[PDB]
């Protein structure tokens, strides 16, 4: 009997080109598909309607791509996602979240006196980050939530870039001033930066904190050393005084250390000051020393020119206590296993700041033989051979530094899950993969390896596999299997639609051990590194062995994409010195992605539906094999 | 960068006088020094004169103190050097240089010379 | 002698914070997919490092943020104009302009000026500049204090030009701050005035006039905003609670049986998938089970089509007679799930166009031949004292959630059912059960009219005002109030409304079992049209124009029950009093506050020290002993603190006592200022490690004039923690000046400079009679008078010298009479150089802008074009020396006083 199947994202959007692929397993002839989209919990109105016909040519393989309207309290929405194959239907109810896509705000500084003006840009991308016309809602608002200016522009045919202003009026409220944004048919997604309203002149310095190392060892004798930097924007050094106290800081109070006070020199732009142990100690009232574990560190430094006509503040805060300068965390790694197939643990190492660490060696714990190197991603991958067994699998992973001693090593364990199969017929899916650095431009490998009973194999002759990247259905195809082929090799083109990072899922069906249809999947994510889908680059258009000179011309040069606008701002780096917050990356716009991403765990699931869901898909067939119903947003909390 | 072209020179009596010209590539303006170089056959180069940016400044060598006068044209791109009450002992090649305007007596800070004219003092 | 600044400096004055806010398409031809685009940029005239940062955004590629790309802006010399953002208007500060020399191993010597500027009081005048020159060691750098009174308010421009000896480098910096009033900020609030159209004003409309802003505290002359906050306050209305979903999960059932039976199991699943759709609690429920009672329903409406006679009637069997309930009953959950499932609409208007053609006498009376097997299913119908009255009103409720389905289909539909009404509305006022004024109250409330004592008699007979209750069974009785809910929500009232609801959630009836058809499709039919339509709120719309006569538009703001613009603020600077017209319906508040600069203390200086800076000239030309006490003002002794330390011009510290004073317990002097040169040693920080609260610290050190200067710019000394520079405390010294303050002369907030010249310098030898003449019939000179000196008021800050009148030479704009009195004020410093004697005559003419206070106590000032020429007595004129003078003054008189100043 044929059994049609259907997969979509968990999550829908508004706005936004979704793909729906239609599967007709074991069966001959074409098959008429008929997709409509309505509403819940009526079937009122029907939102999208499209046809397509799966011909046996393409094994009957075939996609929808449909767009929900933005014709819209605190509760979530759903659609009925319907596709009528032949006269057989397979529905399914998916959650939709009213998100139009992303908003990027930019301003010119980060801090502002009354009188002058906020020069500030919007960027309207959908959620491929691709420009579009829409209708945004700006506000402008005081410390006091009041907006001031309220604006109401139309992105169509403007490449995505709205350009506006404000003057700040004369008297007016100083503090953490905000700009808000959000798309007119989604309201309820609210975009928001900030910048500092304070009255400053510029300085002619800059001051820079910097401890010897990122971090604070608490049985470190030497205490917590830091060097004070501070040179001339123009890039010249300081000789002045400085004035350096330290304090400790537990969640968010902070308690200042007045005996950590010191006033050194500043000669030759550069000063040292060290807080000791004993005064660390003494100022949080005696404690044990393993008490401050997990509490930061903060440093302030008020250095003055010696002829005192100007002065530079500077703090460096965040330098957490350790037993420790590494941690590990499994937060990459799936959660659960095949068993008699190898699992890939992804060991993510950082500094205590949260960066990533290079050249970290890292080991399982009784296994001794296993040891692998993190790479530029901090990442280091350890396979290792799993036993045909239901059991758990307890994982401990330990740093093996050769500087350091075994009571500075970091550890973390974590445990993997036996992937629950359909009737115990040990039918499972292995998708393996390199991991290291993959680039655009690159091929990968992915090994699809069938571990099941051969007495059924010669049945599986193709692998439907899936690609999601930031939320969406990126490509779907067919993986051709021959009978006997227990591994078969899909070469991928990574391209710059991959970018920031993308999963791969997987999946094979057959009636097998009881006449029972069984579908078995397995997943897999893939981290590419992070650039810009094209180019920009600033540079100097000039020779420039000259140092250029006040009002003198000057050549810039600006490489990137064709018919790209590309729009710029010249800041005085004495602003920096005052405020560098709220400032537009690229990196920052990867985080806004990533956060976004409907997919939820880095690798499988209990079983072939939690392999589905857990990457941000649905599935539903007509043999009653579907996927559980997902209804929050977010992801689950670990 | 910047180059210069030096005319007005040639043959003259003793007692005489003459202006050499200096034309400029680019533009003169912002250029704080404007200087005037001169080699006598056997002697070394030695200073002669400086003007300001503006025009207000000068320097004279002591030699022809009071007897030569630098002026520049902002606007033409123009240095000019008039020579009066000349003597057989200013039969030198005469060079204008461009300069940063630090230490304008001394060649030490021009980077952009010229081609250099060839001005006769005969005592005939 | 020569002044270098000759160089015709242009001033450094461009100064952005930020620039570059440009717009560049890459339309260039690529190559390999990248487009090069060189771009001609002017830099600032800022000496820095400017960070330039790229955002492109592409139709194929997406948005991409370049790294920031960094140009740094550099001199070997130049001026950097340490200036505040604000100064005080009247109170003198010190600025700094650091000059930077970054040769290698040259010394330089510069020449360095401050401009004058009307604007501010310095020691350059119009008639006298402020050059001074300073050496600079390389790679070092030297601060040139300046001291300046602003003397108006706003923007307000500094510009200090420097041009070296022996090289053709200049350097000018023209930065401007900010002027502010003495006052402090403050906010008022003008007015709150709530809007409410629906309540006040006339015809719909409410104008409210406000008043401008009351200040009568403002400094004169300055800024006031007004901040116009136009807000919505949004109302909401009690509504209760649905029931939970947990509690209904037995109504789905799988529908069986015969023509009866199958209604029976049909009747839970259809009203309960239509609640769970108008409540939205099928997320609380289980989305999953949604489809499968809806196949449930399909099944249900499939094998009731088996039943269904080819009279268009509905039976028990297909061999039963037809029922007029049945069929009514089946044309009622059929019109009910049409919203959800339909296949055939022809069923459902077929059973009316039977139910007409067959059960409806011209009465309007609907009969029962009663072929009903099931009694359960009946309901409240069943045991019913007026059995005819109540099934009329059963009925004619299935044909009318049938007839916005059937009206083209069956067009004898309307007739029947007016025919129905007017049978209800004959024998409604003699019904003695509560059942049926129930049925029949939502029959005749449907599309149609109850009579007054109509709706009186249904509202009436609600025992308790909030349910309807007869003898029988309570299922009968939880009907008949689903009845009467549907007819009170059918009216649109909502006063009766919350107590019926009331009770029927507390009767906790969740509908199923046996007998349960009629109560179950009732209680979820009702308490669905509930959820349906709610007063949540008191619908929101207010259209609030501003007729503002700042301006030649009115702002107007729809405020909607929408979120978009729940509140929407309008700043006018402009302090004028304008117009808010309001109408629409629902409530809002209005907020209009002022923000002003009132005038109040002027104490925000030295809040948080105490200074005392004494200089004196105890005994290498002039040696002076400079003392400094200071004192904090806390609790506690202060922690680390920075004595900076300028000197007044022309003078430097002695370098023994500084090495005394950095060897001190609580003081350091940096290695960097003891060793620099005695000369080019202006300004100096002594750091404290702590300073008392209790007593005064006080450190001494001398000072030694080692250049001779015409005029002493006032030191400053500065005190502050290392926390705080904003806590500070200035105070000024200077010998000879009254607390190292320059001259100035100031009244009501208002001050003008007096470091001009005292009067005008020209000899009473060198001067003639056509001189005089010349002078004084200029349109500039206002008075001319013969005055004779009564008293000399000596003060500190200015002697004041009061003149008689003795004779009006040439009467200006002040009406003064012989034998008055006017006084004359002229600085301290002036009075060795006027060598004014009491009883003495002088000659004196000045101009109008010497006037002072004002008319009625008009005073004068003797600046510097004021003429002050002794006159000496008639007897004074028989000596030979006072000849040419007494000729000159008595013609002097006979020639303006009798002829006048022709043109
Ligand atoms: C959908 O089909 C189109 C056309 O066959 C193809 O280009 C695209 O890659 C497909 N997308 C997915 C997600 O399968
Ligand atoms: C009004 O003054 C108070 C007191 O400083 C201040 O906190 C508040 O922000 C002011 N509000 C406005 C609107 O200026």
């Amino acid at each position: 009997s044929p059994m049609y199947s259907i997969i979509t994202p968990n999550i829908l959007r508004l706005e936004s080109e979704e793909t729906m692929v239609l599967e007709a397993h074991d069966a001959q002839g074409d098959v008429p598909v008929t997709v409509t989209v309505h509403d819940f919990p009526g079937k009122k109105l029907v939102l999208s309607s499209e046809k397509t016909v799966l011909t046996p040519a393409t094994n009957h393989m075939g996609n929808v791509t449909f767009t929900i309207p933005a014709n819209r309290k605190g509760r979530n929405k759903f659609v009925t996602v319907q596709a009528t194959f032949g006269t057989q239907v397979v529905e399914k109810v998916v959650l939709v979240s009213l998100q139009s896509g992303y908003l990027f705000i930019q301003t010119d500084k980060t801090i502002y006196t009354p009188g002058s003006t906020v020069l500030y840009r919007i960027f309207t991308v959908n959620h491929k980050l691709l420009p579009v016309g829409r209708t945004v809602m700006v506000n402008i608002e005081n410390p006091e939530g009041i907006p001031v200016k309220q604006d109401s522009l139309s992105s169509q045919n403007q490449l995505g870039v709205l350009p506006l202003s404000w003057d700040i009026p004369e008297l007016v409220n100083m503090g953490q001033w905000k700009i808000r944004a959000y798309y007119e048919n989604s309201p309820q997604q609210v975009f928001s930066t900030e910048f500092e309203v304070k009255e400053y002149v510029l300085p002619s310095f800059e001051v820079i904190v910097e401890p010897t190392e990122k971090f604070y060892y608490i049985y470190n004798e030497k205490g917590l050393e830091v060097t004070i930097t501070a040179r001339f924007l123009y890039g010249k050094k300081v000789e002045g005084t400085a004035f350096v106290i330290f304090g400790i800081q537990d969640g968010e109070q902070r308690i200042s250390l007045p005996e950590s006070l010191k006033r050194i020199p500043i000669e030759d732009g550069s000063g040292e000051v060290v807080l000791s142990r004993k005064v660390l100690l003494d100022g949080v009232q005696n404690p044990r020393a393993e008490d401050l574990v997990g509490k930061s560190l903060y440093v302030s430094a008020t250095v003055i020119l010696h002829s005192g006509s100007d002065m530079v503040q500077a703090e460096r805060s965040g330098i957490p206590i350790v037993t420790s300068p590494y941690q590990i965390h499994f937060t990459k790694t799936p959660k659960y296993f095949k068993p008699g197939m190898p699992f890939d643990l992804m060991v993510f190492v950082t500094n205590p700041d949260g960066s990533p660490a290079y050249r970290v060696p890292v080991a399982v714990q009784g296994e001794d033989t296993v040891q692998s190197l993190t790479q530029g991603d901090g990442v280091a991958k350890l396979s290792i051979n799993t036993h045909p067994s239901q059991k758990p699998l307890s994982i401990t992973v330990r740093t093996k530094k050769q500087e350091l001693s075994e009571a500075e090593q970091a550890t973390r364990t974590m445990q993997a899950l036996p992937y629950s199969t359909v009737g115990n017929s040990n039918n499972y899916l292995h998708l393996s993969v390199l991991r290291t650095e993959l680039r655009p431009g690159e091929t990968l490998n992915v090994n699809f390896l069938l571990r099941m009973d051969r007495a059924h194999e010669a049945k599986i002759r193709y692998y439907t596999y899936l690609i999601m990247n930031k939320g969406r259905l990126l490509k779907a195809g067919r993986q051709v299997r021959e009978p006997g082929q227990d591994l078969v090799v899909l070469p991928l083109s990574i391209t710059t639609d991959f970018i920031p990072s993308f999963r791969l899922v997987a999946y094979y069906t057959l009636i097998g051990a009881s006449g029972q249809r069984e579908v078995v999947a397995d997943s897999v994510w893939v981290d590419v590194k992070d650039s810009c889908v094209g180019s920009l680059v600033v540079k100097s258009g000039q020779s420039e062995d000259r140092q250029p000179v006040p009002g003198q011309q000057m050549t810039l040069k600006i490489e990137g994409d064709h018919g790209a606008r590309v729009v710029l701002v010249a800041v005085d780096k004495g602003v920096f010195v005052l405020n560098k917050k709220n400032k537009l990356t690229q990196s920052k716009i990867w985080d806004v992605v990533e956060k976004a991403d409907i997919g939820c765990t880095p690798g499988s699931g209990k079983d072939y539906a939690g392999v589905f869901s857990d990457a941000g898909l649905t599935f539903t067939s007509s043999s009653g094999q579907q996927t559980a119903q997902r209804a929050e947003l977010q992801c689950p909390q670990p | 960068q910047v180059q210069l072209v030096e005319t007005g020179g040639g043959l003259v009596q003793a007692g005489g006088s003459l202006r050499l010209s200096c034309a400029a590539s680019g533009s003169i303006f912002s250029i704080n020094a404007m200087g005037w170089f001169r080699q006598a056959p056997g002697k070394e180069r030695e200073f002669v004169a400086t003007i300001n940016r503006s025009g207000g400044r000068t320097y004279y060598a002591d030699s022809v103190k009071g007897r030569f006068t630098i002026s520049r044209d902002n606007g033409k791109n123009m240095v000019y050097l008039q020579m009066h009450s000349l003597k057989p002992e200013d039969t030198a090649i005469y060079y204008c240089a461009a300069g940063t305007g630090w230490s304008p007596q001394t060649d030490n800070e021009y980077n952009y010379w010229g081609q250099g004219t060839q001005v006769t003092v005969s005592s005939h | 002698e020569d002044i270098i600044a000759e160089e015709n400096i242009v001033s450094r004055s461009e100064f952005p914070e930020s620039w570059l806010w440009n717009v560049e398409d890459l339309k260039e031809p690529p190559k390999n997919g990248i487009s090069t685009k060189l771009m001609n940029i002017f830099l600032k005239d800022s000496i820095t490092t400017w960070e330039i940062l790229a955002v492109s955004m592409s139709d194929k590629k997406g948005i991409c943020v370049a790294d920031p790309f960094e140009v740094t802006v550099m001199q070997d010399f130049f001026i950097d104009l340490r200036l505040p953002y604000s100064v005080v208007r009247n109170e003198q500060v010190e600025i700094r302009a650091v000059l930077y020399n970054y040769r290698q191993n040259q010394e330089l010597k510069v020449r360095v000026e401050l401009l004058h500027n009307p604007a501010f009081c310095s020691l350059a005048t119009t008639k006298r500049r402020h050059q001074q020159t300073v050496t600079i060691p390389p790679k070092s750098s030297l601060s040139v204090p300046y001291v300046i009174v602003p003397l108006k308010t706003g923007l307000q421009e500094v510009e200090v030009k420097a041009a070296v000896y022996h090289h053709f480098i200049s350097d000018g910096v023209r930065k401007s701050l900010k002027v502010v009033p003495e006052g402090i900020r403050m906010n008022k609030t003008v007015a709150v005035r709530t809007l409410d159209p629906e309540r006040l004003g006339r015809e719909g409309v409410q104008k409210e006039d406000i008043p401008p802003a009351d200040l009568s505290d403002q400094v004169p002359d300055t800024e006031s905003e007004t901040r116009i906050l136009l807000q919505g306050t949004p109302v909401a209305q009690m509504t209760e609670d649905a029931v939970d979903a947990e509690r209904l999960k037995h109504l789905i059932v799988t529908p069986s049986g015969c023509g009866e039976e199958n209604m029976i199991g049909m009747t839970p699943t259809v009203i309960a998938v239509h609640y769970l759709d108008e409540t939205e609690q099928w997320e609380k429920f289980g989305l999953e089970k949604r489809q499968g009672a809806l196949e449930l329903i399909k099944k249900g409406y499939t094998q009731q089509l088996a039943f269904r006679q080819p009279s268009s009637a509905f039976a028990a069997f297909v061999k039963r007679a037809p029922s007029t309930w049945l069929t009514a009953y089946v044309v009622k959950v059929f019109s009910l799930a049409v919203n959800l499932i339909a296949i055939d609409s022809q069923v459902l208007c077929g059973a009316v166009k039977w139910l007409i053609l067959e059960k409806q006498k011209p009465d309007g009376v609907f009969q029962e031949d009663a072929p009903v097997i099931h009694q359960e299913m009946i309901g409240g119908l069943r045991n019913n004292n007026e059995k005819d009255m109540a099934l009329t009103a059963f009925v004619l409720i299935s044909l009318q959630e049938a007839k916005d389905i059937c009206e083209e289909q069956v067009n004898s539909l309307p007739g029947s059912i007016t025919k129905a009404g007017d049978f209800l509305e004959a024998n409604y006022m003699n019904l003695q059960r509560s059942y049926t004024v129930a049925i029949a109250g939502y029959a005749l409330a449907q599309m149609g009219r109850l009579k007054g004592p109509l709706l009186n008699k249904f509202l009436t007979t609600a025992k308790d005002k909030n349910r309807w209750e007869d003898p029988g069974k309570q299922l009968y009785n939880v009907e008949a109030t689903s009845y009467a809910l549907l007819a009170l929500l059918q009216l649109k009232d909502f006063d009766f409304v919350p107590p019926v609801v009331r009770w029927l959630n507390e009767q906790r009836y969740y509908g199923g079992g046996y007998g349960s058809t009629q109560a179950t499709f009732m209680v979820f039919q009702a308490l669905a049209q509930y959820q349906k339509d709610a007063p949540d709120h008191q619908e929101l719309n207010l259209d609030v124009s501003l007729q503002l006569p700042s301006r030649s538009s009115k702002i107007t703001h729809r405020i909607h029950w929408e979120s978009a613009s729940l509140l929407r603020s309008e700043e006018t600077k402009e302090n004028e009093g304008f117009t808010v017209t309001a109408e629409g319906k629902g409530q809002g508040t209005l907020s209009v506050v002022t923000m002003y600069h009132a005038k109040a203390k002027d104490q925000l200086t030295c809040n948080k020290f105490d200074l005392k800076v004494t200089i004196k000239p105890a005994p290498a030309k002039n040696t002076m002993i400079l003392e400094i006490c200071t004192r904090y003002r806390g609790d506690q002794d202060a922690t680390m603190s920075i004595l900076d330390i300028s000197m007044m011009t022309g003078f430097a510290p002695d370098t023994d006592d500084l090495k005394q004073l950095a060897n001190g317990v609580d003081r350091y002097i940096s290695k960097y200022e003891l060793d620099k040169a005695f000369s080019d040693r202006n300004t100096l920080i002594i750091y404290l490690d702590k300073v008392s609260h209790s007593e005064d610290d006080c450190l001494a050190f001398k000072v030694h004039q080692y250049f001779n200067v015409e005029l002493i710019q006032p030191g400053a000394v500065k005190v502050y923690a290392y926390y705080n520079l904003e806590e500070s405390c200035t105070r000024f010294y200077h010998p000879e000046k009254e607390d190292g303050k320059l001259n100035k002369l100031c009244r009501d907030e208002l001050c003008r400079c007096a470091e001009e010249n005292c009067f005008i310098q020209k000899s009473d030898d060198k001067v003639t009679l056509e001189e005089r003449l010349d002078k004084a019939c200029e349109p500039g000179v206002d008075y001319v008078y013969k005055t004779r000196l009564v008293k000399v008021q000596l003060s500190n800050d200015f002697d004041e010298y009061i003149m008689a009148i003795e004779q009006t030479i040439k009467s200006g704009s002040d009406e003064v009479q012989v034998g008055q009195q006017r006084t004359f004020i002229s600085p301290i410093k002036c009075r060795e150089a006027l060598k004014l004697e009491e009883k003495k005559h002088y000659l004196m003419w000045g101009l109008s802008s010497d006037f002072w206070g004002e008319k009625p106590n008009l005073s004068y000032i003797i600046g510097k074009d004021t003429w002050v020429e002794h006159w000496p007595e008639e007897d004074e004129c028989q000596d030979e020396e006072n000849q040419k003078q007494c000729q000159d003054l008595g013609a002097f008189t006979e020639s303006m006083v009798v002829f006048g100043c022709p043109n």
